[PDB]
DNA sequence: CGATAAGCAGATCTCTCGATTGCGTAT
RNA sequence: AAUCGAGAG
């Protein structure tokens, strides 16, 4: 930036013999577009230039401490004057060529010396990329934070776009698809997402997935739909229970249901 | 490597700040010849920028 | 999502429901007991909240499945409470319950048959049968026994109702349930809740029961009957109660009126049949969630414990002490002790019952708990913004996405993105391996993670996932040998290994900048990879679509999966696609600052190009070798010039750039426009103006912004129509490649050259601004009513601008006035001395240029740096005043001075004075605050617009309607067509220009065999005469013989079928021209166009609709802009904050007939006639007499139609009646001519302490009446009640109405508003109002007296006019949609959570807001939402149905 | 036991067959939607990439997509779009019976 | 169709609906001096018979309770005597395409 | 019953950093 | 994890 409040990211690092040369043999170390000015009006820029190129000029240093000028002594005749007496023009313009075609330029260009701060909003602290990474327990979503290699946030105006467009398979795979995607099981007899478990097998057998809502006691009821648990409790019951693709904060949010009292029934389309 | 501003208010000298400059005197061309600095950006020369031009740690 | 594990499930719906207390403890794993989770040597307790029952906690294998903890999903647990809690979410329904029924019988204290009566009607109410609830209050006209016979009718019919429903097909056994279904539920529900709180004794007992109150939550106490509440009682035949005893009295209630419970509990028929129980509303045994879901978080060393754990251990620590507490009660029971220790023990268990009810409550909501930082309860982690849905719904981070600074780069093509190269070796994409793909995916992984394009793994057949980073050249190529194996296992035979490629150049991405207003502020792009940077690198015509600059700003990058996601990016998303905005329809890409500044340079007459230069220039815009010829060789024109030597042009430029890329076999554009620069801006006779195309060939004017850019109809727009919007996008990338090569050749600079006058523009500036030194005395002189000319030292002066500045209306009067003089000499100076008084001059001058072109800033902005800052304005007045009337210290108190009121001369090239500096930064600070407020007030309109608009879209039957089927209109804005194709139905001149390309376009021969053509037409002509027949009559008064073709015919399947609009406009355009394109095939063309201009089905009009009403309010007596967006949308207010009528005046009445009409309607107070009142208070008992002074008559019965006789008779009737009343309120408040002489009596005798009255009825100039009060009375002001008085007194006031102001008639018609709505006054006042014609701007009332349509009317037009003013174009289909879903229901809703009740979705509501409450609502009534609502399918994770949901895909498998 | 499924079936063929509409007068847009047209070419690429059999003369590609976008061009996509009514009654239209634009 | 000067006394207006199938509508000499249907802001409603009413739903495959709802108190409702059940038909002049026609079920 | 004067409720883009997080007490 | 403070668009 400036000192006038002209902020701008350096686009690219132009090299040296493409860019345009004056007829003094100097090519500029900044390029500054001219159409940052008509809207900003910052012409206390343009007199700096002036006075810089003045002052580097004659060796000596112009204040520029406001309300030293007037309408009757004006800054640009004051620097311009300054100017033609060493051999540049009055206005500042300088005749450049092209550095990429060796012609002159069209018309004569403006150039000067102007003090250039450089803020500390360097690219190297903005950039992030997330392929897969740590996400968070409760949600199994991706974390937060440039720091810990965290995703970013496609928020509910991101989800009113991607619905505006039409397009449904983008916001499945935003919202599903690449956030917390689960191939959860749910009872097919009960509806319930997480009132099933896996069976603890016997030896030679193989696990099966069992509710335990829609199951009831062996020893209540008085050699395929016997399961057993960690605890060794067995179960005679329900084996109707199928996988489903939901997200996982479902679950999480059917656990803070089922804290509140609240039981949910999801009904599967295969019966 | 800081340098003293060519135009400064009389007071930069009153307040002392040469003892702590803030950028550099940069030769800047107003000129619409990249395209590559058009909505705000702007373009600075790859050699002055191997020259130690704005380096900084 | 992985492609190849496919899922056979779905979850079609879900239902809401209670956790009754015997399932929880039949699915539970454990009881936990103890308040302890960890012991020792941090290892879990048994019994404790961390039990190995309920999951894997930290390497140690769950107890119930016996898996690690990465593979347990957790285990639900319980915990018992001694004592029933009341549920904190239906404590207040179940508080409503409970002070309804009667103690004794145990129903409730409304009648029995009654109660049964409310049972019928929802059971009617469950199915469709919205109208036989109505049709069931007839019953009553046509004792116990004469009740059941009445009972048995209302049985009969309601069942005979529902069957006839079931049989003819009008309801299934299922239920219809609709929104108004759902409405008209509520209601009668409420009603009878209502109806319940309102008794007092029971109608089956007469026996008085003991009333409830309420302290908050976990407590309640009854009233004792009073005295004579137990006289009644024996005749017939404080205390806090427990949850036990409260629950029996439920349970007995519900036992007792379950036939009306269950119609009330249950929205649908319950085909469950299974009992409504009261102990649902009661807690029993808390459910303690998983340890996965309760895992205690490990920040370095700080590991605190779960809060959700700290609750549930202090609800154990509380029901450990009841129990322990609870043995001491059988130790004072089995032995007989005094009664003093069993109260001691009693109190501390009434303690102990207390403080466990209170620890549920706290565990579930934190409001809800007692005590004066605190653990937020579950109710607390859903509620807001913060919460649940909102957080981890609604939004969530994603995978495979990316964030970084955004630099330009002209060289990318316009729908393309910059790409880092170290996004492009982090990004990945799962490619299944084919034979076809064998032999670039080979090579991907044989340049590994690193060298792009390259992979970085390897996805198994079976699953497994063989990461490549660790591994080294051989091994990545035994890797990529053994990659396309045919598969061993029986079970994968039909699966193939997939490489997770980098993302090489034929992908596409997603692009977002945030704040996200508006669809086109995420587009796809297709990704070009780059080697140096670190930054996304965009084109210049992205950045009017994302509102983005290359100042700093970062947008998001999001990588799609899979190919759907894929073709929906590049088909549907796609930036070429996004080329005009659905908001207007205008054209959002185009270039923006130095291509408009260059392309004025390259196309005006003075360029000349030798051959060298023309070629070059040519090539290096064009490129065939990358797909940008249509000819595989560059085709050049003949130079303009032959002789002396071969010399074209930049306008032949343009046309070869055309040649080159406009496709062959198709003619050129024949455009005619304008551009921005005048002709005299050239010199005379020049015709620059005027933009020609002719064939292909710019041949006249120069390209501006209005030809490429962000403008309607210029070259790019027309390319776009005629050549579909790709070529529109390889032309803005070839324009962009032009001027940027021909901006390096021949730069564009800036300087201060640029920025000066002549002598003589100095001198006619300076003159100029002489005149402006008298201005500001001028000013004041004249709105002080000072003679002209006074001067600025006259003490007359400085008093009255004293009062001026106390007095702020006349403050703002003053700085009006003068800044409109002050304003008057800055437009004589710019227009003195701009152009004609600066020393380089346009096309030199590039300042002026680029203020001319469009390419940066304007007309003002270059008038301030070269001629006049002007006044600077303060809101909408001069800049503050202090309290000495200095506006700063250099002035002098009440200076007359331009200067001093903010009204700068100084520029900003000569620079500005201290006070000059001052004020200006004034005004930039207020700028500055005013876009923060802006910005931060925009988006709550968008937000609460979108939730509920999210649903309605376009279906296949081209009717739109909520994703619930409740049809909102059934045409969309009545034609069908889409805004982003509507830009050129009507440019009929253009049309017919380019005929033959646009009929190269459309192909109607390949179109025709899947067409009707005729019926349309016919039908169309036959409307359209009869309509010409009678089209000079009141809309009232004309039949519907011949409904709108539209109606009858698909406009997407039968041609002709158009608007009546549209066809008017095609035949009066036919008939006011005729041109070798025959009139017939012209008018086919046309309506073919129409018919492929349709919206198609799927659209998501609703979300479109609330974006473009929400991103153009950021841009922003009567209330305007936002605030009165809010009072229209989000609020709907009946209590309008400025109502008003506009009435129309018949031809007949005269100006001065106005104004009398205005002053009698417009109401006159009694203050409004009153100079002064004199209270003269005497203690010689104490009176006081009032001395009323008036206006003169020939003043008051001149400015306010009041006479002498109704002044009397106010005084008379209101004044002293309403003073007496005030004085005796006050001194309640204290104690804690022989008509004269008959009028005086009877006012004596009619009032109450008044002792003399006398009215001037001579003059009309005063009224005395004496007022005589006690001995006791304390002293009063008697003069701030008699000011209070005589305001609120009225003399002649119609309700409703303040005042009536005739304006200054615009555009024609007068009219004539007042400040206040009464439509039935002035229904009366045929002689001056033209009553058909009243139109109002109160929504509400016009909803009250006209109707539904009227309301409709005016809300599309309150709605617009507000965009008028701010000069937003917004197209009337969203207007219109908005208007009809704010009236769906035949009332005015709102666009909030009070008008959204009524909705068949849950989820929607509970995403909202007062997620709480709906999920109440939800649950009571067993709701079971279908899953259609947008929201819904996100919450469950289904595909949507807007878009490319709004069908499915069957596969045609060839054999059986 | 079984004789529940038997019914259950019965019910749902009846509702599919009732829900259906038949070719002769099913009043929908001849013209594919953009939506269809976007859908049908991520699905077919989607099976493409899965291994299927593919119905035109693959000029040395690569891209899924672009293969999808190519039998589109010479309409071989053996695929049917079930346009649903807000009613849950549905048309059948084969892709080859569709005018793209 | 019954009117009233000034007020109807609740005592008389527990009849009007007590005697089916007759109809007994109230109105008032005031407000009723200017006929609502003239106001330009209304349109034309055009009360829908039965054999086409169940043509429209079969049209676009619609519940009664899917349409747009127009109130029984409805003033245009009120003015065309609308029976609750029964569509009403309006006739639309839109800024956009003119006249269309909209359709609203008394409910 | 009812018409205000009054009381109570829930609302009012995304991203990057750093610094601190609790005091008295009874044994 | 909150809270506070500093920032960017
Ligand atoms: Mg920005
Ligand atoms: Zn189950
Ligand atoms: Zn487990
Ligand atoms: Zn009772």
């Amino acid at each position: 930036s400036s000192r006038h409040g002209q902020k701008g990211v350096c686009s690219r690092k132009w090299p040296t013999i493409d860019m345009p040369f004056s007829e003094t043999g100097i090519q500029p170390d900044i390029i500054i577009n001219p159409h940052a000015f008509p809207s900003r009006m910052t012409i206390g820029m343009f007199v700096e230039s002036l006075a810089g190129k003045a002052g580097a000029l004659h060796g000596i240093a112009q204040d520029s401490t406001p309300w030293i000028f007037n309408e009757d002594d004006t800054p640009a005749d004051y620097f311009g004057e300054q100017l033609a007496k060493a051999g540049y023009n009055y206005h500042g313009n300088e005749p450049m060529y092209s550095g990429a075609t060796g012609e002159e330029l069209r018309a004569d260009i403006y150039v000067g010396v102007v003090y250039y701060q450089r803020l500390r909003h360097m690219v190297n602290d903005k950039f992030q990329v997330r392929s897969t990474g740590p996400v968070n327990s409760l949600t199994m979503q991706p974390v937060k934070g440039r720091k810990r290699h965290g995703g970013i946030r496609v928020g509910e105006m991101e989800r009113d776009a991607l619905i505006g467009h039409g397009t449904s398979f983008l916001l499945q795979d935003r919202l599903l698809n690449s956030s917390d995607y689960t191939q959860a099981s749910v009872c097919r007899e009960c509806g319930s997402i997480l009132t099933t478990q896996q069976s603890v097998p016997r030896i030679g057998s193989i696990s099966t997935v069992c509710c335990r809502r829609c199951s009831m006691r062996f020893e209540d009821a008085k050699d395929s739909q016997i399961w057993e648990d960690g605890q060794g409790n067995k179960f005679v019951g329900g084996n109707e229970t199928t996988t489903v693709a939901i997200p996982f904060v479902l679950k999480y949010l059917d656990s803070e249901l089922s804290a509140m009292g609240i039981r949910l029934r999801y009904n599967v389309e295969p019966k | 490597t800081g340098q003293t501003p060519i135009v400064k208010a009389n007071l930069y000298d009153d307040y002392g700040m040469d003892n702590f400059p803030n950028g550099f005197n940069a030769v800047v061309a107003v000129i619409s010849y990249t395209g590559y600095d058009m909505d705000d950006a702007m373009i600075i020369n790859k050699s002055a920028d191997e020259r130690g031009f704005g380096y900084g740690t | 999502m992985d492609i190849s594990k496919p899922v056979g499930s779905e979850i079609t719906s879900v239902d809401f429901g209670i956790l009754t207390a015997k399932e929880i403890r039949n699915l539970s794993a454990k009881q936990i007991t103890n308040p302890t989770v960890l012991d020792n040597l941090g290892h879990p307790v048994s019994g404790g909240l961390y039990d190995l029952a309920l999951g894997a906690f930290l390497r140690n294998l769950c107890s119930t499945c016996g898996l690690d903890e990465k593979f347990c999903p957790g285990h639900q647990g319980h915990i018992e409470l001694p004592v029933p809690c009341y549920n904190p979410l239906f404590f207040n329904q179940l508080y409503i319950y409970l002070r309804a029924s009667c103690l004794f019988c145990h129903h409730f204290r409304l009648k029995s048959v009654e109660v049964h009566r409310y049972a019928c009607k929802l059971r009617l109410l469950q199915y469709g049968l919205i109208d036989e609830s109505y049709k069931l209050d007839e019953i009553t006209l046509g004792s116990s026994t004469l009740l059941n016979e009445l009972k048995s009718k209302r049985s009969e019919y309601v069942d005979m109702a529902i069957a006839k429903a079931l049989s003819d097909g009008r309801t299934t056994e299922r239920g219809s349930f609709t929104a108004t279904v759902n409405d008209e539920r509520k209601k009668l529900v409420h009603e009878f809740h209502k109806k319940l709180l309102s008794r007092g004794k029971c109608d089956n007992c007469g026996m008085f029961s003991p009333k409830f109150r309420k302290d908050g939550f976990t407590k309640i106490f009854e009233t004792a009957l009073n005295e004579k509440q137990i006289t009644n009682n024996r005749v017939k035949g404080s205390t806090y109660i427990l949850s036990t005893e409260v629950k029996n009295i439920l349970d007995t209630v519900f036992r007792k009126e379950q036939c009306v419970l269950q119609y009330v509990f249950h929205s649908r028929p319950n085909l469950s049949r299974k009992l409504v129980k009261a102990d649902s509303f009661f807690m029993d045994v808390l459910v303690v969630p998983p340890t996965r879901f309760r895992l205690p978080s490990k920040l370095g060393e700080e590991v605190h414990e779960n809060s959700q754990n700290q609750l549930l251990s202090k609800v154990l620590t509380t029901s450990l002490l009841i129990r322990d507490l609870n043995d001491d009660l059988s130790k004072l029971q089995k032995d007989k002790v005094s009664l003093e220790d069993r109260r001691v023990i009693f109190s501390r268990l009434m303690n102990a019952f207390v403080t466990i009810q209170n620890d549920v409550n706290a565990f579930i909501d934190s409001t809800k708990a007692q005590g004066r930082v605190p653990i937020p309860g579950v109710k607390q982690a859903l509620e807001k913004k913060e919460g649940l849905f909102r957080k981890h719904m609604m939004g969530k981070r994603v995978n495979y996405a990316a964030r970084s600074v955004i630099s330009p780069d002209p060289n990318i093509e316009t729908n393309e993105i910059g790409v880092p190269p170290v996004f492009a070796v982090k990004l990945t994409y799962p490619e299944p391996v084919t034979a076809y793909n064998i032999a670039e995916l080979r090579q991907a992984v044989i340049n590994g993670p690193d060298k792009w394009p390259g992979a970085t793994q390897i996805q198994n057949e079976d699953g497994s996932l063989v990461s490549l980073i660790g591994m080294s050249v051989e091994q990545r190529k035994a890797l990529a040998n053994q990659l396309l194996t045919p598969s061993s296992n029986v079970s994968t035979h039909t699966l193939n290994k997939k490489v997770y490629r980098h993302i090489k150049n034929r992908d596409v991405v997603l692009m977002n900048r945030q704040p996200t207003l508006h669809k086109a502020s995420m587009m796809g792009h297709k990704v070009r990879v780059l080697p140096n940077e670190k930054t996304l690198r965009l084109h210049y015509a992205n950045t009017g679509a994302y509102n983005a600059d290359f100042d700093g700003d970062e947008m998001n990058m999001h990588f799609p999966q899979n190919e759907n996601a894929r073709a929906e990016a590049l088909n549907l998303a796609n930036t070429d696609s996004q080329y005009l905005t659905p908001t207007s329809g205008s054209p959002v890409r185009g270039l923006i600052q130095d291509h408009i500044s260059a392309g004025v340079w390259l196309t005006s007459k003075d360029s000349f190009f030798t051959r060298e230069q023309y070629q070059q220039y040519i090539y290096g815009c064009i490129r065939p070798e990358d797909g940008h010829t249509t000819r595989s060789k560059i085709v050049t024109l003949p130079p303009t010039i032959f002789k002396p030597y071969p010399l074209w042009t930049g306008k032949q430029i343009i046309t070869t750039v055309l040649l080159n890329v406009t496709p062959p076999d198709m003619p050129g554009i024949n455009l005619i426009s304008k551009n921005k620069i005048k002709n005299e801006y050239w010199g005379k006779g020049s015709l620059e103006n005027e933009v020609l195309f002719k064939d292909g060939a710019l041949l006249c004017g120069i390209l501006d912004k209005s030809q490429y850019g962000a403008s309607k109809y210029g070259i790019v727009h027309s390319l776009h129509e005629v050549y579909g919007p790709e070529v529109a996008a390889k032309v803005l990338s070839v324009l962009g490649r032009l001027f940027t090569n021909y901006i390096t050749a021949t730069a564009f600079t800036c300087g201060m050259d640029d920025l000066r006058l002549t002598a003589e523009g100095n001198k006619w500036r300076t003159d100029i601004l002489k005149t402006s030194v008298d201005t500001g005395r001028e000013a004041a002189a004249e709105v002080t009513n000072l003679d002209k000319d006074t001067p600025a030292d006259d003490p007359e002066l400085l008093k009255r601008l004293q009062e001026i500045l106390r007095d702020n209306n006349k403050s703002g009067i003053l700085d009006a006035v003068t800044s409109s003089k002050v304003n008057a000499i800055t437009s004589q100076v710019v227009s003195k001395c701009v152009p004609d008084g600066t020393m380089k001059k346009f096309p030199c001058n590039s300042m002026q240029a680029m203020a001319l072109s469009g390419a940066k800033g304007s007309n003002v902005n270059v008038s301030q740096i070269m001629c006049l800052l002007g006044q600077q304005a303060l809101e909408g007045r001069r800049v503050p005043v202090m309290v000495s009337g200095k506006t700063l210290p250099s002035f002098k108190p009440y200076e007359t001075d331009a200067m001093a009121g903010g009204y700068v001369k100084g520029r900003f090239y000569s620079g500005i004075k201290p006070q000059e500096y001052y004020f200006h930064c004034m005004a930039g600070r207020e700028g500055l605050i005013d876009t923060a407020v802006k910005t931060s007030r925009s988006g709550y309109l968008q937000r609460c617009l979108t939730k509920q608009l999210e649903g309605v879209h376009v279906s296949y039957d081209n009717s739109i309607r909520d994703a619930d089927g409740t049809l909102v209109q059934f045409m969309y804005g009545g034609d069908a067509i889409d805004i982003t194709k509507e830009s050129h139905m009507t440019q009929f001149e253009f049309c017919l220009d380019n005929y033959y390309a646009l009929l190269k376009k459309y192909n109607p021969s390949a179109l025709i065999e899947h067409l009707d053509v005729e019926s349309a037409l016919k039908y169309s002509k036959k409307t359209l005469k009869y309509r010409k027949k009678h089209s000079k009559e009141p809309h009232y008064k004309q039949s519907v013989k011949y409904d709108p073709v539209l109606a009858k015919y698909n406009p997407a399947k039968y041609l002709g079928s158009v608007s009546e609009n549209f066809q008017d406009k095609l035949e009066s355009f036919l008939d006011k021209n005729s041109k070798g394109v025959n009139e017939k095939k012209f008018r086919a063309l046309m309506q073919l166009k129409y018919m492929r201009s349709l919206i198609n089905p799927g659209e998501a009009v609703g979300i479109i609709a609330s974006q473009s009403v929400g991103e153009p309010s950021t841009q922003m007596n009567v209330t305007l802009g936002i605030p009165r967006l809010r009072e229209i949308v989000m609020t709907a207010s009946a209590a309008i904050k400025t109502p008003q009528m506009t009435l129309p005046i018949w031809n007949d009445v005269s100006d001065e007939q106005a104004d009398t009409f205005c002053k009698s309607i417009s109401k006159v107070l009694l203050s409004e006639v009153i100079d002064k009142v004199i209270v003269t208070e005497t203690t010689g008992a104490r009176s006081y007499v009032i001395h009323m002074r008036f206006f003169d008559n020939n003043e008051y019965s001149e400015e306010y139609d009041v006479s002498k006789e109704e002044l009397q008779n106010v005084i008379s009737n209101q004044f002293i009646h309403l003073l007496e009343a005030a004085i005796v309120k006050e001194i309640k408040k204290q104690k804690r001519n022989k008509v004269q002489r008959d009028r005086q009596s009877a006012i004596i005798s009619h009032h109450r302490f008044i002792t003399k009255y006398n009215f001037d009825d001579e003059s009309g100039k005063w009224c005395e009446f004496k007022l005589e009060l006690a001995a006791d009375t304390e002293k009063l002001l008697m003069v701030n009640i008699v000011e209070e008085i005589c305001r609120k007194s009225i003399i002649r006031q119609i309700p409703h109405i303040d005042r009536c102001v005739h304006p200054e008639p615009e555009n024609g018609k007068r009219v004539l508003v007042t400040e206040g709505v009464n439509f039935q006054a002035m229904w009366d006042q045929e002689a001056f109002i033209d009553v058909d014609g009243i139109t109002s701007n109160d929504v509400a009332a016009v909803l009250k007296t006209y109707g539904v349509e009227a309301a409709r009317n005016t809300i599309v037009n309150e709605i617009n006019n507000v965009f008028s003013r701010y000069a937003i174009s917004v197209s009337f289909r969203h207007l219109d949609l908005i208007a009809d879903m704010m009236t769906r229901q035949g009332t005015y809703l709102a666009f909030n959570r009070q008008g959204m009740e009524t909705s068949t979705s849950s989820f929607m509501k509970m995403s909202y807001e007062t997620t709480c409450q709906f999920l109440t609502k939800a649950v009571l009534d067993n709701e079971r939402e279908q899953l259609d609502s947008p929201s819904a399918r996100i919450v469950v994770g289904k595909l949507n149905n807007v878009g490319t949901g709004s069908f499915d895909v069957l596969a045609k498998v060839p054999n059986a | 036991g079984p004789e529940d499924f038997q019914q259950h079936e019965q019910i749902r063929r009846k509702t599919l067959k009732e829900k259906a509409i038949p070719k002769d007068q099913r009043a929908t847009t001849p013209y594919m939607t953009k939506y269809e047209r976007a859908r049908i070419l991520g699905t077919r690429a989607l099976q493409i990439s899965m291994n299927a059999p593919v119905f035109v003369d693959l000029e040395g590609e690569t891209d899924p997509l672009r293969i999808a976008m190519k039998e589109l061009a010479e309409k071989k996509i053996p695929l049917v779009i079930r346009r649903y009514l807000p009613d849950g009654s549905f048309e059948d239209w084969s892709v080859e019976e569709l005018i793209v634009d | 169709i019954f009117v009233y000067q000034n007020n109807i006394t609740p005592s008389a207006m527990k009849l009007v609906p007590s005697i089916p199938p007759a109809t007994i509508e109230t109105f008032n000499e005031a407000a009723l001096v200017v006929n609502i249907t003239h106001h330009e802001l209304v349109p034309k409603h055009i009360r829908l018979s039965s054999d086409e009413k169940r043509e429209l739903l079969k049209r676009y495959r619609l519940k009664e309770s899917q349409l747009p709802r127009i109130q029984r108190a409805d003033p245009v409702a009120l003015y065309l005597g609308l029976k609750r059940g029964e569509v009403v038909k309006i006739i639309r002049k839109s800024e956009t395409s003119g006249r269309y026609a909209s359709y609203r079920i008394c409910m």
